[PDB]
């Protein structure tokens, strides 16, 4: 049971935001100054974007990393020892590529399956 | 070097001189050329240390020192210019002197050489900074606190001068480098044991520790900004260069005499940090924030382990620019809204987004974490206080708990949240706040990528 | 001004001078009391975390949720939510207590029990059907020392 | 959004309905058998007594309370915005406060001609309406009683407080 | 849903019309809760929580007291989803 | 693009139920596959109490 | 567009 | 039900359970309206304060005030020496420092006594 | 061999470059995220070919480019082994992490400050690649201490409610806790084996270590 | 663009499972005035739930199917 005086301040106080809210809508009123705006819009008037964006983002990202870095390969590697490390290939029976070589054992084994 | 020191001089007269509206530039820019001019000193040698004239020399030690001690005045001026500016023009014009002699003072008593120039100097930059602390901080508590600040210095510093002038007479020079070659050993009896008190004691202080710290928070807590960065960035810091120094004498008796001083660092580092849990307002907390780091330096320096060392450089240098980050840092919200207590910021990030990034990153590297100078500082003095006790490291664990905690706390609590409603002061954070504070946080990344120029002699 | 918290308990009198100063007078003014801890003449109020508050009413501080001049909790920041929240629960304390530690007592014993009858030895009862295996042995003899 | 009041013993076991029958829901999960018990309960409420003397009705509050507390439930369902919530504040990041926009300097002010000038139309409103408020809120009052606000008699009515909150989802 | 108060006044009634002690014939949007039909305030909270569940809204207590007219709880709804339509 | 109805729930697309039912009925055509492929929830026997000839117990 | 964000000024 | 619950320091009992929340006079009913009235009091100062256009800046509440002053300096001036907070004192104090003090120089005595009188010394130890 | 060194180092540094880009003005375009998936799938794409390589000839590799800070004796640098383990894990990360992102796109496309959410997201996967590839152990503490924050960043996100930053300090709380654990063997390793290198501990350590490994332990706990 | 609401009349308690529940109540012949609003959008309409391990065995009915013709695959390759 609210009082009278309460109802009738819930009741201003509901217009009142009502009507902040309604002016806080805005209209044509989003805008924006005049947009180097040539740096970037003279590029885009010769782009083919549909597959040349990717062709250029994918040149960028991941065409100049590797030659980068594997130019950094050469200096670190070929500079200094134990720069790399492998863990050297295993080598079975089979003849090494480096000079031949390499036997396989007895065969003793029988029966399968 | 000389020729560092005399230009230091010459702003004096510039400063006077300047034209009264302008002067900020004036000291500004050439603060900053000469920062340039102290880099050049940092080359050091992989030997010996750099010599100059008979008066002064360059240990690898007091270099990075030395370039951090010449580089913080500009940042002191970019700071304090805004807070001062009712002020009359003769009495700001006779404020940024208190700085720049202060600094002075610096440059001459970390290249030393004779160990009572040094002592001299060490306790000469007690005068500025007490005339700052007393006539520009603010409230009632701050003529209270000059006394806190300045006794305990000259009370552990006035033995350490006698102590000084009998070793002169013990032997020949007073000189550093001759002391480190002649250098004998002292050992226990009960006379030698007053001689090792009375040697360490001064430095002891001036570094707090947890017996003796409480004149720092009460300092911190007053003292004008400019005042603070210096407080806590350098004067702790010189401390521990000294204490440094002195270690060339003392030994086998440090292995015998370390342990009560052990004991109140291991435990007032948990301690303190734990009070750092817990404060009213921040300007303390950051105080407290940073003698539970000093707790760190100082039982480096006294296990006295190479690896202890090089810990002790880094973390003394990372320390330095992180506190007075932070101090800065929380001055800024000090004056957009003059709460001073931490409750009342409440939701300042939703307000404002740059300064909420300047908190992540000094907070961030406030805890340490890799591969931040802060970090692998702490880290080798935790390896060697290992070495020296394999229980160690139980304490050192607890600490990088609990400075993760209140650290990520001062953050947490000031930032997200809440904006408080009625606080409408706030007014968009001017340029030279995020100038001022990306020149403390630059640097102090760019030094993670060579370490090897600051780690120090036993490098 | 005066407005700042005085000393000591001890003002039977002038208590009430107490209870208004920190906006309270209905009595409510609990000193410590007199006691050497040193604070004292500040209000002694129940303990609360902050959530036991009611979240529906309008707090002027709604992140501390407590209003205006109302005095505060001497540990306000231990209360401050984020920290300990002393909220009530649907279970007793004793209970919780008891229920948990005595729960992980009974898992370790029941652990190490478990660790005195490995699989494929077990108490001898059910090793009669644990037995198994044995099996472990093998290699070259230079692996004995093909790892040395 | 309704102040005060020293509390009476309707509400009071009013209040304890919608809680326990909320609680039962959260056990009976299905609408079916929520509803059932539902029925169940609200049929207990009344076949107890719907009427009585007030000094017994407490002690049947005293064992209501009891045995509601055995049956609470670990937790109950919470819808988001409650205080319990799965985004009780979620959206608090956002609800920046009207005066802040009030800094944005021309370059900004003058990207939203019409936002602004509606703003000022308020905010000249307020500074028109408030010495309003000022003689009525004195004149209604009595030294000061439990009672927060008062009625608008001609005008206006403290009202820049709630009628300029930032809505609910700004963002 | 941008929701709009036609939208919120329609979805209440259409509540209050399932009810059973309501008779749906009687019912309008400013007919009155006690002094207009008898449903009592044990049921009234059944109306209002079965109510707001229809939104997953949820109700502070002391103003699910006030309540009564289902106009004035179009006016809640209105003025906690801020609707402004 | 889908409308909320209060009950109805236009189901939009039936490519959505295509894609559904497709990978379900994908997963049971693995696991059948897999199922027919091999085996592999048995393979070899095992035995314990075998003969006292091969071990050792005289009298 | 619909309607007016409110966001601090992000000038500075 | 039966089991009934049982407060504690860390789990307040629920309000609804509490014995006072039931038994009312109407004297303590004048304790609620006073409460209300002194609270209803002071937030109608706070509204009063909080929007009138030219305040701008803050305005800081005195009771957080007298708090943050009472967490700080109002300790000392007061303290009193009692003998429970002085020994208390002296145990939190000089305590668990002598207890690192020996619990770390028995461990340096054990590394002496192994690395000398004993042998058991580490090795490749070497960095240091 | 030198392909697949290459290879892998590529497979990492590329994910850095977005980050980069946050300070270019694509960042506040509502355009950026999905430069950031396409980079998550090129980086997947070039990420299975060092597994294959890895695959019918099995080679392992470990390159430390760059000392960075030679002390006495112990002179730590950063070092990528690629071990099974190290290589066999990225193409999985970064696959799940590219459907995290394409889910992501739709999840938040509502809200505000999305362009950071994403960077932070690339900016959580980086330290994971730092700690799976790390093998000098202090770079593995690099990437521990970081995936531990950007957790931190990530859990408070909604930063208003009070629990999400509960939520937030608890996680770091215990994360801490481990860490003490970690820096114990941390210590020790370099105490008596002389190393933070895997390469050394490995060889060295025949003898039984009685304690490092459960500090150890408590960190992996 | 308001989507209209259904109607008031339409929805029957009748079919409804909680029928059986009012049929209960009848038995203490309680009054459960909120079934028609319950049970109505929810169990009254599209409900008919699908059985669980006929839920697991959603793409059975055409997997089986593609395998036969994949074991049709194998003899073929023979
Ligand atoms: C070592 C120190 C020895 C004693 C010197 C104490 C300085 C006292 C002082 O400056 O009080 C001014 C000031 C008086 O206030 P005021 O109203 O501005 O007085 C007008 C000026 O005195 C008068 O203002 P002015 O603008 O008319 O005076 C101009 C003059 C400034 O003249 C002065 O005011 C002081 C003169 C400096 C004496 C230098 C001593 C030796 C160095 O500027 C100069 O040129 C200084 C000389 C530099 C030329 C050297 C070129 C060499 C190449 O004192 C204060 O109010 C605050 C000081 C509080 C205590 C701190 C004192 C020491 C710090
Ligand atoms: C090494 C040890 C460092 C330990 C802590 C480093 C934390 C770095 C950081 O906080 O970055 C802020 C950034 C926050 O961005 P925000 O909060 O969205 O800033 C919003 C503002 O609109 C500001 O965002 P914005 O994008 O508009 O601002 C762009 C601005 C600022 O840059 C950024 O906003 C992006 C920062 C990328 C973080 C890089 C991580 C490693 C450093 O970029 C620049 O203009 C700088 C230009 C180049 C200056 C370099 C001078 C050197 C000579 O990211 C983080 O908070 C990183 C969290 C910690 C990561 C742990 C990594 C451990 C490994
Ligand atoms: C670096 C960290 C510092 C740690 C703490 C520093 C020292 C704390 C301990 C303080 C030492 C003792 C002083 C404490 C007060 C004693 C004097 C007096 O004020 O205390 C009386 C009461 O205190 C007790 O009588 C004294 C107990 C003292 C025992 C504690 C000593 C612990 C040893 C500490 C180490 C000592 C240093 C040795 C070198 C390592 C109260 O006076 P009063 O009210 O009028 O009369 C008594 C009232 N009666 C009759 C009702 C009882
Ligand atoms: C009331 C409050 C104020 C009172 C404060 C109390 C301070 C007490 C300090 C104790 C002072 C002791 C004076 C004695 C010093 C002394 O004996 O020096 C002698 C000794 C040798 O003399 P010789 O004649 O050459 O004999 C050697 C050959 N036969 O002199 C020296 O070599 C060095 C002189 C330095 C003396 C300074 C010592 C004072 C240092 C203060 C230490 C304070 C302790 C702090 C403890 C904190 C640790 C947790
Ligand atoms: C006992 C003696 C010491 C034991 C404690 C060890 C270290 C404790 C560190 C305490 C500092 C933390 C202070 C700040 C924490 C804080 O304020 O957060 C409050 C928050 C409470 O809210 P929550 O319920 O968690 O979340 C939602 C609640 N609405 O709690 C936290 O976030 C902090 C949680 C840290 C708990 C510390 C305990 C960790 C140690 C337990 C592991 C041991 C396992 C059992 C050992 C038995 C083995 C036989
Ligand atoms: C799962 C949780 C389980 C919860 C278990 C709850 C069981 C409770 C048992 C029943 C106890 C009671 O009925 S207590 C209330 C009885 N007291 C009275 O009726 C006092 C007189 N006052 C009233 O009747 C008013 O409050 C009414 C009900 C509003 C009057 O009805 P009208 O619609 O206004």
């Amino acid at each position: 049971g609210y009082t009278p005086d309460e109802k009738l301040r819930l009741q201003q106080l509901r217009e009142l935001r009502r009507r902040w809210l309604k002016d806080q809508e805005l209209s044509p009123r989003e805008p924006v100054l005049p947009p180097k705006f040539l740096q970037d819009g003279a590029p885009w008037k010769n782009v083919i974007y549909k597959t040349y964006r990717h062709s250029i983002f994918a040149v960028t990202h991941v065409l100049i990393p590797v030659w980068i870095i594997h130019y950094y390969l050469k200096y670190h590697v070929t500079a200094k020892p134990y720069t790399v490390v492998e863990r050297k290939p295993r080598i079975f029976p089979g003849d090494t590529i480096l000079e031949t070589g390499e036997v396989i054992p007895l065969m003793k084994e029988f029966p399968d399956q | 070097m000389l020729k560092i020191i005399i230009p230091t001089t010459m702003l004096l007269p510039m400063t006077w001189m300047s034209k009264h509206n302008m002067i900020w530039i004036n000291a500004t820019v050439h603060s900053l050329l000469i920062s340039l001019i102290s880099l050049s000193l940092l080359n050091q040698l992989g030997e010996n240390s750099l010599n100059f004239s008979l008066t002064f020399f360059s240990d690898s030690l007091s270099a990075p020192l030395l370039v951090l001690t010449t580089w913080l005045l500009p940042l002191m001026l970019m700071a304090s210019q805004s807070h001062l500016s009712k002020e009359t023009t003769t009495r700001k014009k006779l404020y940024i002197t208190m700085l720049i002699l202060l600094q002075l003072f610096l440059i001459m008593t970390f290249t030393a050489t004779e160990l009572i120039l040094f002592y001299i100097l060490f306790e000469a930059t007690l005068v500025p900074t007490l005339i700052i602390i007393t006539r520009w901080g603010n409230q009632t508590e701050r003529l209270n606190a000059g006394l806190y600040f300045l006794f305990y210095t000259l009370a552990g510093s006035l033995p350490l001068l006698v102590a000084l002038v009998y070793i002169q007479n013990t032997t020949g020079s007073l000189n550093f480098l001759i002391i480190h070659y002649w250098s004998h050993p002292l050992s226990n009896s009960w006379s030698n044991i007053f001689m090792w008190l009375a040697c360490i004691m001064a430095f002891m202080v001036k570094m707090p520790l947890y017996g003796l710290h409480l004149w720092l928070p009460k300092a911190h807590v007053e003292a004008p900004i400019a005042g603070s960065m210096v407080l806590a960035a350098v004067l702790l810091k010189l401390g521990g260069y000294g204490m440094m120094r002195i270690t060339t004498i003392l030994n086998p008796l440090t292995n015998y005499m370390a342990y009560p001083f052990l004991m109140l660092s291991m435990w007032g580092m948990i301690m303190t940090s734990s009070i750092c849990l817990r404060q009213t307002d921040l300007k303390s907390l950051i105080a407290y924030s940073s003698v539970s780091h000093m707790a760190l330096v100082i039982v480096a320096i006294m296990i006295q382990t190479p690896w202890s060392f090089m810990g002790a450089t880094a973390l003394m240098i990372a320390h330095g620019l992180t506190s007075s980050m932070l101090f800065c840092l929380a001055n800024t919200n000090y004056e957009r809204v003059h709460s001073r207590t931490m409750i009342l910021a409440r939701g300042l990030q939703t307000l404002l987004p740059l300064m909420a990034t300047w908190w992540l990153m000094a907070s961030l590297t406030n805890l340490a974490l890799p591969p931040s100078i802060n970090l692998i500082g702490e880290l080798f003095i935790i390896t060697a206080s290992f070495s020296w006790s394999n229980i160690t490291i139980i304490l050192m664990g607890m600490n990088m708990m609990i400075t993760a905690l209140y650290s990520l706390y001062m953050l947490i609590t000031t930032q997200r949240g809440k904006y408080t409603h009625h606080i409408n002061n706030i007014k968009a954070s001017f340029t030279r706040e995020n100038a001022l504070m990306a020149l403390h946080i630059l640097p102090l990344l760019l030094l993670t990528l060579n370490p090897k120029m600051i780690l120090g002699p036993l490098y | 001004k005066d407005m700042f918290p005085g000393p000591y308990p001890k003002t039977p009198e002038e208590r009430a001078a107490a209870a208004k100063k920190y906006n309270m007078r209905v009595e409510d003014y609990e000193p410590y009391p007199d006691d050497g801890m040193g604070y004292g003449d500040y209000p002694k109020l129940p303990d609360r975390s902050q959530q036991e508050r009611d979240p529906w009413y309008d707090w002027d501080h709604p992140d501390l949720r407590l209003n205006w001049g109302e005095p505060i909790h001497w540990d306000l920041d231990m209360y401050i939510r984020n920290r300990v929240d002393t909220s009530p629960t649907p279970v007793s304390w004793n209970t919780m207590c008891k229920h948990l530690f005595g729960f992980v007592a009974f898992m370790l014993f029941m652990f190490w029990v478990g660790e005195i009858y490995p699989s494929y030895q077990p108490v001898g009862p059910k090793q009669y059907p644990y037995n198994d295996l044995y099996l472990e042995r093998g290699g070259d003899p230079t692996k004995e020392p093909e790892p040395v | 959004s309704a102040p005060a009041a020293y509390l009476t013993h309707q509400q009071k076991v009013l209040r304890l309905y919608k809680r326990a029958l909320r609680h039962l829901e959260s056990w009976c999960v299905h609408r079916d058998k929520y509803r059932y018990f539902a029925c169940l309960m609200r049929a207990r409420f009344d076949e107890h007594k719907n009427e009585k003397d007030m000094v017994k009705a407490t002690q049947l509050l005293r064992q209501a309370e009891e045995e509601f507390w055995y049956g609470q439930h670990p937790q109950p369902y919470i819808f988001p915005e409650s205080p319990g919530g799965t985004s009780y504040e979620r959206y608090e990041c956002y609800k920046v406060p009207e005066w802040c926009l009030d800094d944005w300097h021309p370059s900004e002010k003058a990207m939203y001609p019409d936002y602004f000038a509606k703003r000022e139309q308020w905010k000249r409103l307020r500074r028109e309406s408030w010495e309003r408020e000022v003689k009525q809120l004195q004149e209604e009052t009595p030294p000061g009683g439990p009672r927060t606000e008062a009625l608008p008699p001609a005008r206006k009515e403290l009202w820049w407080h709630i009628v300029t909150r930032p809505r609910e989802r700004p963002m | 849903p941008p929701l709009t108060l036609e939208a919120i006044k329609d979805r209440v009634l259409y509540v209050l019309k399932l009810y059973d002690k309501i008779d749906p014939e009687k019912l309008s949007v400013n007919s009155h809760f006690m002094k207009d039909l008898g449903l009592d305030s044990l049921d009234q909270v059944e109306i209002i929580m079965a109510m707001e569940d229809e939104f997953g809204f949820e109700i502070p207590d002391i103003d699910a007291e006030k309540l009564m007219c289902p106009q004035e709880i179009v006016d809640y709804i209105a003025d906690k989803k801020d609707v402004y339509e | 693009h889908i409308e909320p109805r209060y009950r109805q729930f236009p189901q939009l697309t039936r490519s959505q139920l295509i894609q559904a039912e497709f990978f379900s009925a994908t997963m049971w055509f693995w696991i059948l596959w897999r199922f027919w492929h091999d085996s592999d929830a048995v393979l070899g026997h095992f035995p314990y109490p075998d003969p006292s000839q091969w071990t050792d117990e005289e009298l | 567009k619909r309607l007016f964000i409110i966001k601090p000024s992000g000038f500075y | 039900s039966f089991p009934k619950y049982k407060p504690s320091r860390l789990a307040t009992l629920p309000a609804t359970l509490d014995p006072a929340e039931y038994d009312i006079s109407p004297e303590t009913r004048k304790a609620q309206a006073e409460r209300l009235a002194i609270r209803s009091r002071l937030k109608r100062e706070y509204l009063l304060q909080y929007n009138d256009p030219n305040r701008l800046g803050v305005i800081e509440d005195p009771a957080l005030i007298r708090w943050t002053y009472a967490r700080s300096a109002n300790i000392y001036p007061n303290f009193r020496p009692t003998p429970k907070t002085s020994l208390l004192g002296a145990l939190f104090g000089i305590g668990p420092l002598f207890f690192w003090y020996y619990v770390f120089k028995t461990d340096r005595d054990k590394k002496e006594k192994l690395i000398q009188e004993g042998k058991l010394d580490q090795t490749f130890n070497i960095s240091y | 061999m030198n392909p697949f060194a290459s290879l892998t180092l590529t497979t990492l540094i590329i994910l850095t470059i977005p980050i980069m880009m946050s300070n270019s003005n694509i960042y506040k375009t509502n355009l950026y995220p999905n430069y950031v998936k396409t980079t998550v799938s090129y980086a997947f794409t070039l990420s299975l070919v060092p597994l294959l390589m890895f695959m019918h000839t099995g080679q392992e590799m470990i390159i430390s480019n760059w000392h960075w800070m030679t002390l006495q004796t112990v002179e730590l640098s950063l070092s990528f082994k690629m071990d099974y383990f190290s290589v066999m894990f990225i193409p999985v990360a970064l696959f799940v992490t590219w459907s995290i992102m394409e889910f992501s796109m739709w999840y938040m496309h509502s809200d505000p400050f999305i362009n950071r959410f994403f960077k932070y997201l690339v900016l959580f996967l980086i330290t994971m690649m730092i700690l799976v590839t790390a093998n000098n152990l202090f770079q593995l503490f690099i990437g521990w201490e970081g995936v531990g924050i950007m957790s931190f960043l990530l859990i408070g996100w909604w930063h208003g409610r009070t629990d999400a930053n509960t939520a937030a300090l608890q996680a770091i709380l215990y994360n801490r806790i481990g860490d003490i654990g970690f820096v114990l063997s941390m210590a020790w390793f370099l105490t008596h084996s002389n190393a933070w290198d895997l390469q050394q501990i490995f060889m060295l350590n025949n003898e039984c270590p009685n304690m490092p490994l459960i500090g150890l332990l408590l960190a992996a706990a | 663009s308001k989507m209209e609401l259904p109607d008031y009349k339409q929805w029957k308690i009748e079919g409804t499972p909680l029928e059986t529940v009012q049929e209960k109540l009848a038995a203490r012949g309680l009054r459960d005035p909120w079934g028609r609003n319950e049970a109505w959008r929810y169990s009254g309409g599209f409900a008919n739930n699908v059985s669980f391990v006929g839920a697991l065995l959603k793409g059975f009915k055409w997997g089986f199917a593609a395998f036969v013709v994949a074991v049709g695959a194998e003899y073929y390759l023979e």
